[PDB]
């Protein structure tokens, strides 16, 4: 009833634990649109309902916390969800974005590239990807899990994520990968977010809530994709707009959760319950070096 | 001695009857800030809305040089408050309007330093 003031809905614990075949997907409300207030973009307002769902979280909020955004560009030239993952963070807040194509954007640094050529030497203590292909919306093919920018990912996260990092990595009825939902049983905990204004579409985010680098849970990534889609055929979410109008509670609070540099081996079961309550970052705490490859050829003659 | 004057080329454009520059990011916020004219955070009061910043620089959004000898962009990364009868074109307004040193308000849109 009361999922319309919220920004939006979490997968319900019960789906997950479900072993559905997948399915189409079928929404009722399909190509519904929400109604934003005046001049609001559906980017902005997307991130910010996700950002107010993640401030309902265990997050770990470090002093010189780093973030990462991949798919940060539109087809406008600029970056709404960069603005609103700005505004949302801490002020300091490190953040780096990233895109295929050129855009104008509020992060600190930018790196223009696919995904795969982007290269960092520091651990980061959040993920984002808004990263999409609408090319997979293709209805007609079997939907297979798919690999490209999802495979980077993965390894990404199992490579630079801090322990007790999260992410938020948006998916879709075909944009979606099993080894990312299995990776999902590395963390404390996990969902499929919807938001409310969006909520005719079969986006979601896919959170990981504090990273452990370790399975806590074994989830098989296709019965879980399919579990998912059981989940958003069975349960029409009314589209609204409500939890945009009410920002006095927007800005994540700064923790100061505490960073500590440990070798694998110090991980014992009080540092995994502590990584498991959003108190503690591990990773080291040099200064952020990022990049990106770039292809060299001459094309003449 | 030559350089593109992109501000003038702008002001002449809109003179001309030229639609302002569209898709600036403009953000959700209370609209209870400090009315301030360049934040760090979203700082529109009642009658103003907040934006970032990158997308209502002229330079940032023209892909080409800050006028900055250094080229550091007053806006890129922080958010720009433009007063709501002035929001359908905010890199028109950034660039015809200064912000005043003393108080951070917009000279004439909530500076009154120079008031007795
Ligand atoms: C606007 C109307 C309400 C359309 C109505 N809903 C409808 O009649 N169709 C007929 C099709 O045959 C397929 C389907 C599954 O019935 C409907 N549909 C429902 N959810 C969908 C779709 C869809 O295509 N695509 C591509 C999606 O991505 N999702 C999430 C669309
Ligand atoms: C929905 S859009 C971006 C919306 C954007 N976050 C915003 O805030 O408006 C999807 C983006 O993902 C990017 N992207 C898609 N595939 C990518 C890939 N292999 N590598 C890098 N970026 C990719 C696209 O260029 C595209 O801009
Ligand atoms: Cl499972
Ligand atoms: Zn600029
Ligand atoms: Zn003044």
């Amino acid at each position: 009833s009361s999922q319309a003031w919220q920004p939006g809905v979490a997968m319900p614990n019960l789906y997950k634990m479900q072993r559905m075949l997948l399915e189409k997907c079928d929404l009722q409300n399909y190509g519904d649109s929400a109604t934003l207030p005046k001049g609001i973009m559906m980017n902005v307002a997307k991130y910010t309902q996700l950002c107010q769902y993640l401030n309902t979280l265990t997050l770990a909020v470090p002093y010189n916390m780093r973030v990462i955004h991949f798919g940060a560009g539109s087809d406008k030239g600029v970056a709404p969800g960069t603005a609103v993952l700005r505004q949302w963070l801490p002020t300091g807040t490190l953040l780096v974005d990233s895109d295929l194509n050129d855009f104008v954007s509020d992060a600190d640094s930018t790196l223009i590239g696919d995904c795969a050529t982007v290269h960092t030497a520091n651990k980061w203590d959040l993920i984002i990807s808004d990263m999409y292909d609408p090319k997979t919306k293709n209805v007609t093919k079997e939907n297979d899990s798919k690999e490209g920018f999802f495979t980077y990912i993965c390894g990404f996260i199992q490579q630079k994520l801090a322990l007790g990092g999260s992410v938020a990595i948006k998916i879709t009825e075909h944009s979606w990968n099993a080894d990312l939902y299995k990776l999902m049983g590395h963390f404390a905990w996990w969902t499929a977010f919807v938001t409310n204004v969006n909520a005719s579409s079969s986006e979601a985010f896919l959170i990981g809530c504090n990273y452990l680098g370790k399975p806590r849970e074994q989830i098989d990534g296709y019965v879980m994709h399919a579990n998912y889609i059981f989940w958003r055929n069975t349960n029409p979410i009314q589209l609204s707009s409500y939890s945009l109008f009410d920002m006095s509670k927007f800005p994540l609070k700064l923790r100061g959760t505490a960073v500590m540099s440990l070798k694998e081996g110090q991980i014992n079961d009080m540092i995994l319950s502590l990584l498991s309550k959003g108190r503690l970052i591990i990773r080291e705490n040099n200064r952020v070096v990022i990049s990106s490859d770039v292809l060299v050829n001459n094309e003449n003659l | 001695a030559f350089a593109v004057d992109a501000a003038k080329a702008y002001k002449d454009y809109l003179a001309s009857g030229g639609q302002p520059i569209t898709n600036c990011v403009k953000m959700l916020c209370t609209h209870t800030g400090t009315g301030q004219a360049i934040t760090v955070t979203p700082e529109a009061n009642m009658d103003q809305e907040s934006f970032g910043g990158a997308s209502c620089c002229l330079y940032c959004r023209c892909h080409i040089d800050h006028p900055n000898p250094k080229g550091f962009c007053d806006l890129k990364g922080k958010y720009v408050q433009i007063p709501t009868t002035c929001a359908n074109d905010p890199v028109g307004f950034t660039l015809k309007n200064t912000v005043c040193t003393v108080c951070g308000m917009w000279k004439g849109y909530g500076c009154s330093c120079d008031q007795l």
